[PDB]
DNA sequence: TCGAGAATCCCGGTGCCGAGGCCGCTCAATTGGTCGTAGACAGCTCTAGCACCGCTTAAACGCACGTACGCGCTGTCCCCCGCGTTTTAACCGCCAAGGGGATTACTCCCTAGTCTCCAGGCACGTGTCAGATATATACATCCGA
DNA sequence: TCGGATGTATATATCTGACACGTGCCTGGAGACTAGGGAGTAATCCCCTTGGCGGTTAAAACGCGGGGGACAGCGCGTACGTGCGTTTAAGCGGTGCTAGAGCTGTCTACGACCAATTGAGCGGCCTCGGCACCGGGATTCTCGA
């Protein structure tokens, strides 16, 4: 079970996620990864904004799901 | 000085195809489509919306003038494209 | 017989209603309770989303098909438990009949309950007789013609939406599009010796005797049980020229098997791909084919084996294993 | 959790445009015969029509966030294709 | 007893029909058809009464419209009978 | 006193200018007020028509063994596709010609 | 001295509200003061052929009630009217009596 | 709150072309939309021929010059005559 | 400055049998020859009718090939490859 | 040994040459000139820019081979083979311009 | 079922010109505030959309029958196509001239905006007569003989 | 050409519901004044259109032979028009329920607007290679036995 978080650049990434975990979680290892701090991450999937709280089975991201990054405006 | 979408269209071409030129009058046609696609999606909001006495042309005005002008899966696609789109612009 | 515009019969608003003495009235007297309406709602599905148990225990005594697929493929299982009936899904329960089922969504029964006690008590461990010949001799579609015209059938041009019966004149099914067509609808294959049978005797004979045990007997079985077809919530993508089946003959197997005609290439990175939310119900049980149903079909021709079958949600299948689909009705892994 | 609630639906209702229903609007046309076969043609046209205008009429619905069809924005989904209808505007 | 031609009434009906302004098809069986078609586009869709015959007044006269058309191919084919590649060809021409 | 001035095209991701078509949108008497989200909302639908044309024009001129395209490759990626012939059914592409095809009964 | 501007020109239709609509129908900037004169006076002349077709039409038909048949037949009866209205869809028009020579035995 | 037509404009237009024959409301509604079609349709075209010339305002030229475009042969030979009598005798007056 | 006339006879017979070929035409009956040149005659008048008109109101003597692209758009026949 | 043709096949690879190719099938100068003189009633001493000419042709041939192709169906409708001067008006009065 | 000849396509080599790139420049996109108002939202009211039931009744439907003609086959002819030879003007190159398209500067008159005043048309009734509705009568038309 | 059944047009009673007319009012149209800029007008540059002359050859025109298709005629079956009995939902009235259309009031977040800034796009030029063009050897149609 991995996802494909896709940066503004254009340039994806592929990590390890579990399959009844939040947001929170995954939203931390991206600093494992290049270094984004997680308070101004703001990733997006199908056109929703999937804020923190809700788990990864809410929005039905299943297997290799290509989803986004933007960042907020202070740090692009 | 003229304006022409030349400069997108090759960044979009080399987005889809990364080895693929296009000709003076390709470029000429492409950016009369995104001329003349502008004109019909801005015109449709127009009209839609003078229909409910709006004044303002909203995110949602272009998606229902994109779901009418647009035939079949291509309105899907391209309101699906939008709405990815105003997320990410709406969320930076 | 007597239908609603909704497709809901005499059994349909006897049970949402749920007047129980029109339910014996018609139940006593002969009619077919295993009936789906317009949506796809069985009896048994009425029954249990409006709060009825003694309509429920006649259907079950009446052998009433309980494992059927509703609207959105929702077993009663589900409704059941979505309208929060406990001693309907423990009635249920009582007689099994997959537990573990699943939606076009592909949330279990149990997705639904929001409720402790469903939780705990669901995990634990015929019409006209259409008869027309596909690829036979001329004597032999005469042979049909006067059999139908004898027992009150009649001859259409190859294909309609009341064909039951099917003929192959060998032993083994080809692969036209009357074949195709009838396996999809779930129709009865015969060895062209069941119209020998019935000239001998100038009467009906039983079909289970001269029906192969394939692929088609499959389907017909699927259709039996109400179970949807095959190719249910899977979305095809016709790519490029066709030369040995037509792009058209291709678009009406989709179209005969429940499954849409994909007009636009699915990119795998796209974001309509990976939002489809649809399940396959003849993938295989627990295989990685269910949550990724999108196929771009393509004859095997020149573009061979890609490294690559499945990226993400979409498939890139050859028309070749489309047709063994057919052939063996079911979705074969890649 | 779920919508609680049977969703309904109408099926094979194209068979409301019955024979002489389509005789009717070939004889307005100028027609003299009719083939059996044209019936089932004539239907199917009908029906690809109607959703060729019917899904610019939910679409104009589901614009202004309303739930039924009116009058006046299924005139507008016929302007749209050039077939104005004067009458109910 | 006495009976018309075939052909006869036919052309009793294309001078009645014609003359007439009354909507040929059943109102109760189109709006029923609507509202199947309309259910693939939005569930619980509601249709105002003058909704449907706004949708059937124009329908209807698309219908006549193309047999009209289905008729000069009918005649151009050297015929009398309008058959179902009439109503394809017009379509064809007619850019559907 | 300013920030890094990042293009709002950048911002959404998509490649068509959002200003462009902001500009545009207002100087063209559409409406009185246009919005903010309706420029990016149609320069993403322009740039994914503007995608899609251009990926059936390059597989089109992939197939004559041809990199640069030219309006015949615009004509024959059109005129093939379902949708975007419907969208453009009555636009004359020049110097597209038509496509290749003749009546199964013209042949002998 | 309230002489309205549809008295001036000597029409009949409103040039008030031709400009009105014209202001709000959001066509351009600005609206010259010829612009609604002139296109109520081309809507009150197309309006008065297709009325006086119409009412040929009923005095043919023995009529003193212009009915949307009569509409009908005005607009499909003459050359330039089914040009510029060839498209619109007249509800309850009907349709022109005619039948092909073919037809008629 | 309340819609608007030209119903008595029509009224009063069929009065003096055929005083002694009435409208019906069918017919009235019809003509109320034909006159709200072609008002669409001329200053529909009065937008774009303004566009096309750079121009920010719809003078009496870009009326005329739609009323040439839209309507079709003698009906806008008449139309622009019908026009430049109207607007002389509302400049003059 | 100079006087034209005829000039119709210039579309020959074997332009339109070229443009019948590129139609799919693969025969034609020597009646076609006339019956499209006033075909094409028509379709030039009303798109050149709506082109002048266009130079007029632009108060200009030179039809550019914007005002001919917008005739045609008006007549639903949009043509790519002139807007600039 | 004169090879002569069958008729019918020279047609046909003439329609796959002209099918393929995207050249202008009218030679400029007459059409240019017929279009000069059409636009001669409605304002003399009229000047038309090199690339309205070509505009104007460019549009003609598409609407010119649209007809043939739509010609050409009407043909094959009355059984036929060659386009006759009876289904160009058909396909103009379905269309929608001789009505 | 075979033999000579024409057209299509692929590979290799040459060369004019247009597509991609670079640089100077500028004006339009971006950002930052600031203020006005458009519409999102909550709330209330009313009506028309939906649903049902009862009764009648005219149209939809199935079936039997006759025949009109759609289609297939045959024969005739004629005219359109393929080809060779004569013709001719489209096209390319070059040169010249000037009419008007584009631009800029100046100005002024026309139209948006605002305040005020007023009466014309729309909602609401309300009286009334013209086309339908039925009844009776006469003329022209189709079918059979 | 004549006789009988019937569709169609025409004259008359009554009749009713939609059309023509009267009235309150309020909100949109008209007057008057002011301010700003969009466009009319004059002058200027050049460039882009028009016109002409000379040579070439490839498309156009014309004559001719032939065969393939357009068209007329005839036969056959079959499928569609037509009439009759049956049925089956369409349609109209009557009532009931309420979901949602429509209007009203708050307010707040969003978009117009102005000032300062800068960098991305646009025009000018600059170069080189994908593509047009030509020649040679090896696959497909096509005529013609």
């Amino acid at each position: 079970m991995q996802i494909f978080v896709k940066t503004l650049t254009g340039k994806t990434i592929t990590l390890e996620v579990e399959p009844s975990d939040t947001i929170e979680n995954v939203k931390a290892k991206i600093q494992d990864k290049e270094g984004i701090p997680p308070d101004q991450q703001r990733l997006i999937f199908a056109g929703k904004q999937l804020e923190d709280g809700r788990t990864l089975s809410d929005y039905n991201i299943q297997k290799e799901s290509t989803l986004h990054l933007v960042l907020r405006l202070r740090g692009c | 000085r003229k304006e022409s979408y030349a400069i997108y269209v090759y960044k979009v071409l080399k987005q889809v195809h990364p080895d693929t030129g296009i000709s003076s009058k390709a470029m000429s046609i492409m950016n009369s489509f995104v001329n003349d696609v502008f004109e019909r999606i801005a015109g449709e909001a127009s009209r839609l919306a003078h229909y409910n006495k709006r004044s303002t042309i909203t995110s949602r005005e272009i998606q229902t003038a994109v779901r009418l002008l647009l035939p079949g899966e291509l309105a899907k696609h391209a309101v699906s494209e939008g709405t990815k789109a105003v997320t990410k612009y709406t969320s930076a | 017989g007597h239908m609603n515009h909704r497709g809901e019969t005499l059994l349909h608003i006897a049970s949402i209603k749920g007047d129980i003495p029109s339910v014996e009235y018609l139940l006593q007297n002969g009619s077919d309770p295993n009936v789906k309406d317009h949506a796809g709602w069985t009896p048994l599905h009425e029954a249990c989303n409006h709060g009825h148990l003694k309509v429920v225990e006649l259907l079950l005594q009446h052998k009433a098909l309980v494992n059927t697929t509703g609207y959105q493929n929702d077993s009663p299982l589900h409704d059941a438990a979505k309208n929060g009936h406990v001693d309907i899904v423990k009635l249920l329960l009582s007689y099994g009949a997959s537990r573990n089922a699943v939606n076009i969504f592909g949330l279990r029964p149990v997705d639904y309950t929001d409720d402790e006690s469903m939780k705990s008590l669901l995990l634990l461990p015929d019409g006209p007789l259409v008869l027309i010949g596909s690829g036979l001799s001329s004597e032999q579609q005469k042979m049909l013609s006067e059999l139908a015209v004898i027992l009150k059938a009649k001859k259409y041009t190859e294909f309609d939406s009341t064909v039951t019966h099917v003929v192959v004149p060998g032993d083994a099914v080809q692969s036209t599009l009357k074949c195709m067509l009838g396996i999809l609808n779930g129709c009865w294959i015969l060895k062209f010796e069941w119209v020998k049978a019935c000239l001998r005797r100038k009467v009906c004979e039983q079909e289970e005797k001269y029906e192969i045990p394939e692929g088609p007997r499959r389907s017909r079985l699927n259709r039996e049980q109400l179970l949807p077809k095959l190719f249910d919530g899977c979305y095809f993508y016709l790519w490029g020229t066709f030369k040995h089946h037509p792009k058209d003959n291709l678009i009406k197997l989709v179209t005969a098997g429940g499954g849409q005609i994909l007009s636009r290439k699915p990119k795998p990175d796209s974001d309509v791909t990976q939002t489809i939310n649809t399940v396959a119900y003849h993938a295989r049980p627990d295989s990685d084919q269910r949550f990724c149903t999108q196929y771009i079909i393509y004859e095997d021709l020149c573009n061979y084996h890609p490294e690559r079958v499945r990226q993400g949600k979409v498939w890139k299948a050859p028309s070749s294993w489309f047709i063994d689909c057919v052939m063996s009705f079911e979705l074969l892994p890649l | 959790g779920g919508a609680k609630r049977h969703r309904k639906v109408l099926r094979d209702n194209i068979q409301g445009i019955t024979k002489p229903a389509i005789r009717r609007l070939a004889r307005r046309g100028g027609v003299k015969r009719i083939s059996g076969l044209i019936y089932e043609e004539t239907r199917g046209v009908l029906k690809v029509f109607l959703e060729n205008v019917i899904r610019d009429a939910v679409t104009y619905t589901e614009h202004a966030k309303r739930k039924t069809v009116t009058a006046m924005d299924v005139v507008y989904a016929l302007k749209r294709q050039g077939r104005t209808l004067y009458g109910f505007g | 007893p006495h009976r018309y031609r075939p052909g006869t009434v036919a052309l009793r009906e294309i001078r009645r029909y014609q003359k007439s302004t009354e909507l040929l098809i059943r109102k109760l069986p189109f709006q029923r058809l609507v509202r199947e078609i309309a259910q693939d586009f939005k569930t619980d869709l509601r249709f105002q009464s003058s909704a449907v015959m706004a949708l059937q007044e124009a329908s209807e006269a698309y219908l006549v419209a193309l047999f009209e058309d289905t008729n000069l191919c009918a005649i151009h084919a050297k015929r009398v009978t309008i058959m179902p590649k009439d109503i394809q060809l017009a379509r064809r021409i007619r850019g559907e | 006193t300013r920030a890094k001035a990042c293009t709002r095209s950048s911002r959404a991701g998509l490649q068509f200018p959002v200003g462009r078509v902001h500009r545009l949108l207002r100087k063209g008497n559409y409406a009185e007020r246009v919005g903010a989200g309706a420029p990016v909302y149609l320069a993403a639908v322009l740039e994914y028509l503007t995608a899609e044309i251009l990926e059936l024009a390059g597989n089109a001129a992939r197939d004559n063994k041809k990199t640069r395209i030219i309006p015949r490759h615009l004509q024959l990626a059109v005129r093939n596709d379902e949708e975007l012939n419907k969208l453009l059914g009555r636009v004359t592409i020049a110097q597209g010609g038509v496509l290749p095809n003749i009546q199964s009964v013209l042949l002998p």
